[PDB]
RNA sequence: GGAUUAUGACUGAACGCCUCUAAGUCAGAAUCCCGCCCAGGCGGAACGAUAGCGCCGGAGCCUCGGUUGGCCUCGGAUAGCCGGUCCCCCGCCGGGGUCCGGUGCGGAGAGCCCUUCGUCCCGGGAAACGGGGCGGCCGG
RNA sequence: UUUGAUCCUUCGAUGUCGGCUCUUCCUAUCAUUGUGAAGCAGAAUUCACCAAGCGUUGGAUUGUUCACCCACUAAUAGGGA
RNA sequence: GCGGGAUGAACCGAACGCCGGGUUAAGGCGCCCGAUGCCGACGCUCAUCAGACCCCAGAAAAGGUGUUGGUUGAUAUAGA
RNA sequence: GGGACGGGGCCACGCGAGCGCACGGGGUCGGCGGCGAUGUCGGCUACCCACCC
RNA sequence: AGGUGGCCCGGGGGCCCCGGGUGUUACAGCCCCGCCCCGGCAGCAGCAGCUCGCCGAAUCCCGGGGCCGA
């Protein structure tokens, strides 16, 4: 089975490379394994480039195959994408290995205190858990 | 301080070409259940393959001649000892870190062991292409314990279905405890979702 | 080249319900139910339809060396529905010159000896596949009917008695002796 | 020709030198496909000494100049006259492609024929190379491309980093 | 009250492949995987502990059974994290595999 | 005795017909490989009998060195999987189907548990079924 | 596995023809095992494939390797180290 | 004499006082064995004897509906 | 000729006297700290043994 | 025309898509040509830290690592 289709007007969003996270749309298929991708929005210039840095979400958009970089703008803030990928379950576990990257010591030390205490207290319910499923059970 | 590998799916050369260097960078690996590789190419051209070796005794002696080992425990020592000097005093001092088995041992079961994707079928052969196991291979010839084997690689997976039922049996009382409580860890966690754990 | 898609689509009748799960298909109808897993082949099989009133199967980017496995699951699954609403009836007639072929079933169905052949005292004991039901034609001379529902587990079968009884050391041209095969049909009829 | 990079574009004229037999000689021009604007001169004096009475010695290149593309955010399907030797007697061929630009896709020119036979770039001779609309291209690689609504899935994403997590625990997965 | 230095598993001469020269030792570093991280390793004193049969003196401290050798690391090896180290007295053939520390004192953040 | 060569056949496309073949499937041999049979490795196991000797917790002396936190476990698929419902049919809780949630894996090894400067007062929170030291059984 | 051509190594020495005895090896297969085509009805015979595990003899004359002839046989195949 | 061609009187790089630092040549970078643990780029190829780098240690005429390209005319909404 | 208040650049504008910094005819400190008598500090070479090449 | 508003024939779902045909910007869009100061403006081998180059009398400043002091 598939779901997730390349078609004329998904949005990708490029894994690696020089332009690193970035949501982008394509345009065009020249060939087996190349195309023709803008996003205008996100600070890209209409280029050329591969399907192997590129990882593809449910979302479209309806514009023609070879169509000039007004309408897509249109069709991009028509139906809002960068407050839809902010409120995805997928690019906010992004920014969560930045904030994980960008921690300061005082910032770990701040979680070493205070994940010990917190679970202390889950394995003080468990061991009540356990056997209030023991008290019925004997 | 002791790596662990499991044997099912990885390749040949590409394991024992990360083994021989982990080796002998001071690091023991155990490799556990090497009845589970796989070969590429067909299976009657490894299998010529290798009766064109087991063909090669010395004449006048064969004693002395090539130790044709049969199990593949003894197959993947055979040609990790290839990869490496086993004439000087830091070959004969590596091979000694290395540690193979046929199946799984007790030792090794309790254990969390660790797979190498470089290595994989899935991963370094075209899907369209073929394959061949090294157990079959080796019980056509001469290998005379697969009947054991199979049933003590029962009697663990029968064993570790029931540690997976407890694990999830602790699991669930984990999620309701945790459903419980957050009325008074509510505030140990407006300070880890700023610092990216539970996102 | 690379041909980038390729299709094939099956209807099916409605006395027969099916579904599949993963990539090995079931189907069961009149006479019982088969199943057969796919699972060599890398392609992607799906049911289009309320009801599911027939089936399409698709492979992207092939050569010309997987454009052949379009065409023949879709005759092993025509096959599929023939072997479960109709079933199969093979029948082989027995050509002799001047010695009597003796024919004898044992197992209520699930085995034959054959005597007489050639002069041979030598019995030959052929077994069938599990799940085809042999028998002895009636209204003809000499003639067996197998019965069955599975076509691979038919026609191997009917080709070991074909092959059980050859000719050693003589000639073929004139030594025609053997059960050969006459009609390949159905058990009951549209 | 060492056919490194990407081919450039140039665009020659050149001329042979004034005489006091003939005042002033006409000016020729042709397309050059380089690496650089050296090796345009040196494939320059070998289309001129292969075609009229013209040597290195007895001339002057005008003019060598870089040509761009006119439009180079549009998608073409371009259309080549080949003519190469071989290890038995030389052929002509006529072979299409699709890319932007023609040195792009003659950069493909000579690397599928280096491909599919192993023809080397020392006896490549591009004679013509002419983009088309989408009609008159007779060859299926190019009009299996022709259609409004093209759709395909991504099918098996084999995955890369391989060597990173060198040592993990999980089995991966390849379906997305 | 813990280790305060890095871990590193020397590995073997500046060697060509029938020669050698040993005043130039390799490294490997655990958790390194390229030739761009490695510049934060530069200038760094790393050393090798080893042990002995008498008793030698120790800065401040009483006279143990163990001995060092001193170093320091000078420049980036291959594409992929190894590293380069000048040691004073060149190294032994003992301890290809065994144990150096490196550490991170003189630096430069 | 097993796996198969040579060769002989089945279903079945590419080539709307065909066809032993490209994917899959069957029979098959003085050959190959194992048994029966002969030796038993700087390879192990169980059981005994144990002569100034062993089963059990003190300051000291010579030597041999490498280490400076641990992870206490499903099996497997890759043109697919993971978890809750077992509301419901079936097996002595298990799987099968329906359905509900995730799916570039967050019930993530890019990971999680432990965290070592010491003590004395004074409170706020969280424990109260708690912390530590000895008599009743197994995992095998 | 024939004879020739050449002259590189050994002439302060590599013991030089045949046979007896004795292990092993190759296949370009004479016979036996399993299979195809015939101007193959059976019986006989010729042709080819996988295939070298197992066999391939007793004697007169000659210094003989070579030859030639009498018997038996399943077959009296050819050679190297 | 030296680095490379696994090995080697002549081939390819290069010609030497004893030593520190740097960079290169012919060559090479899965492991032995220093170096790709590049998100390397585009395609052809399945062998029951695949194949893999000047001198070099081996091989052909002819064949193939095995496949990938190509070339010339004669049947295409002229149902061929 | 200014155009009737115009900003930046010109090594243009046969005994002058004293002082100092210096990317200047090949490195100095006019800077320091812990270890030392029967168990320890130095000695490459010369003796035995192990290892990499 | 790399076949879209519509229009029109055909089959699926609880109007929508996917089907094949007709014809000119259609309730999508592209391309070619004339003129409006090479139409107007920012900018410029582009800090949309990568659409495509060669350069420095038309080029200068900081900082880091190593080895050596005759
Ligand atoms: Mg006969
Ligand atoms: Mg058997
Ligand atoms: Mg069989
Ligand atoms: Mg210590
Ligand atoms: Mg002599
Ligand atoms: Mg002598
Ligand atoms: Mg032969
Ligand atoms: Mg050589
Ligand atoms: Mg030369
Ligand atoms: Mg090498």
């Amino acid at each position: 089975v598939f779901r997730r289709f390349v078609e004329v007007g998904r949005v990708a969003y490029v894994s690696f490379g020089p332009h690193a996270g970035k949501l982008v749309a394509i345009v065009d298929v020249i060939d087996q394994n190349r195309a023709l991708v803008d996003g205008p929005c996100t600070r890209v210039r209409r280029q050329a480039m591969p399907f192997k840095c590129m990882q593809l979400t449910d979302f479209i958009l309806k514009f023609p195959h070879s169509a000039r970089q007004k309408y897509v703008r249109k069709a991009w803030e028509k139906a809002d994408i960068n407050t839809k990928w902010a409120a995805t379950r997928w690019a906010k576990k992004i920014e969560a290995r930045e904030r994980k990257a960008k921690m300061t010591d005082f910032d770990r030390y701040k979680v070493m205190k205070a994940k010990k205490m917190r679970n202390r207290i889950i394995k003080n319910e468990v061991k009540k858990l356990q056997r209030a499923a023991l008290l019925k059970a004997s | 301080q002791v790596l662990v590998l499991d044997g099912r799916g990885h390749l040949l050369g590409r394991l024992a070409a990360i083994v021989a260097k982990q080796v002998l960078l001071g690091r023991k690996v155990v490799v556990v259940r090497c009845e589970g590789i796989n070969i590429s190419g067909n299976f009657y051209r490894n299998k010529l393959k290798y009766l064109a070796f087991l063909r090669k005794r010395m004449n006048t002696n064969p004693s002395r001649g090539p130790y044709h080992f049969r199990a593949p425990s003894r197959i993947f020592w055979r040609t990790v000892r290839g990869m490496l000097p086993h004439k000087t005093k830091r070959g004969q001092a590596a091979l000694d870190r290395l540690k193979v088995f046929d199946g799984i041992p007790p030792p090794y079961d309790k254990k969390k062991r660790m797979v190498v994707p470089a290595a994989l079928k899935v991963v370094r052969l075209k899907p369209t292409r073929k394959f061949a196991y090294l157990g079959r291979l080796a019980h056509e010839v001469g290998w005379k314990y697969q009947a054991v084997t199979a049933t003590l690689e029962e009697k663990r997976k029968e064993k570790a279905k029931i540690h997976y039922r407890k694990k999830k049996q602790l699991m669930r009382l984990r999620k309701q405890a945790e459903k419980n409580v957050e009325k008074k860890i509510s505030k140990f966690t407006d300070v880890l979702k700023t610092h990216g754990l539970l996102v | 080249m690379k041909t980038i898609l390729s299709n094939q689509t099956v209807d099916i009748p409605e006395n027969v319900d099916i579904s599949l799960k993963g990539r090995t298909v079931i189907v069961k109808g009149p006479r019982g139910t088969l199943r057969r897993d796919f699972n060599h082949i890398n392609v992607e099989l799906s049911l289009l339809g309320k009801k599911k009133k027939r089936l399409r199967v698709d492979k992207w980017w092939g050569n010309r060396k997987e454009l052949a496995t379009v065409r023949t699951i879709c005759s092993h699954v025509q096959n599929m529905i023939k072997g479960v609403t109709l079933g199969f009836r093979y029948k082989m007639r027995s050509v002799y010159a001047h010695f009597p072929i003796n024919v004898v079933i044992q197992e209520n169905g699930s085995l034959v000896e054959i005597r007489n052949f050639l002069g041979e005292k030598y019995i030959r004991r052929v077994r069938m596949r599990p799940g085809v039901a042999c028998s002895v034609s009636q209204a003809q001379k000499d003639e067996l009917v197998l019965e069955g529902n599975d076509i691979e587990l038919v026609s191997n079968s009917a080709a070991l008695i074909q092959q059980a009884t050859t000719v050693k050391n003589k000639d073929i041209r004139k030594f025609l002796d053997g059960i050969y095969v006459s009609e390949k049909g159905t058990v009951q009829q549209a | 020709m060492k056919a490194s990079g990407t081919l450039r574009e140039y665009k020659v004229v050149g001329r042979c030198l004034p005489t006091p037999k003939c005042r002033t000689p006409p000016l020729y021009r042709m397309r050059i496909f380089a690496p650089n604007h050296v090796v345009a001169k040196s494939r320059f004096w070998y289309f001129v000494s292969q075609l009229k009475k013209m040597k290195k010695s007895s001339g002057e290149i005008v003019y060598c100049g870089q040509v761009f593309e006119k439009s180079p955010l549009r998608v073409k399907n371009f259309g080549i006259w080949l003519r190469y030797d071989s290890r038995s007697g030389t052929h002509n061929m006529y072979r299409e492609y699709r890319d932007l630009t023609t040195a792009g896709a003659v950069t493909q020119c000579y690397r599928d024929m280096g491909a599919r036979h192993r023809a080397r770039a020392h006896s490549i001779q591009i004679m013509k190379v002419e983009e088309i609309a989408a009609s008159k291209c007779r060859r299926p690689a190019v009009k299996q491309f022709h259609d409004s609504k093209i759709k395909f899935p991504l099918p098996h994403r084999v995955l890369r980093r391989q060597h990173k997590p060198r040592f993990t625990t999980k089995r991966p997965n390849t379906f997305f | 009250s813990g280790r305060l230095w890095c871990k590193a598993i020397f590995a073997g001469y500046k060697r060509g492949l029938r020669n050698q020269r040993e005043h130039t030792a390799l490294l490997k570093i655990e958790g390194v995987y390229a030739r761009d991280e490695t510049e934060f390793y530069l200038g760094k004193r790393c050393a090798y502990v080893y042990k002995a049969k008498n008793n030698t003196v120790t800065p401040g401290g009483k006279p143990n059974k163990t001995r060092v050798i001193w170093g320091k690391v000078t420049r980036a090896h291959g594409n992929s994290g190894m590293v380069r180290a000048k040691f004073r007295s060149n190294l032994p053939a003992k301890a290809i595999g065994h144990r150096i520390r490196v550490m991170l004192y003189p630096s430069r953040i």
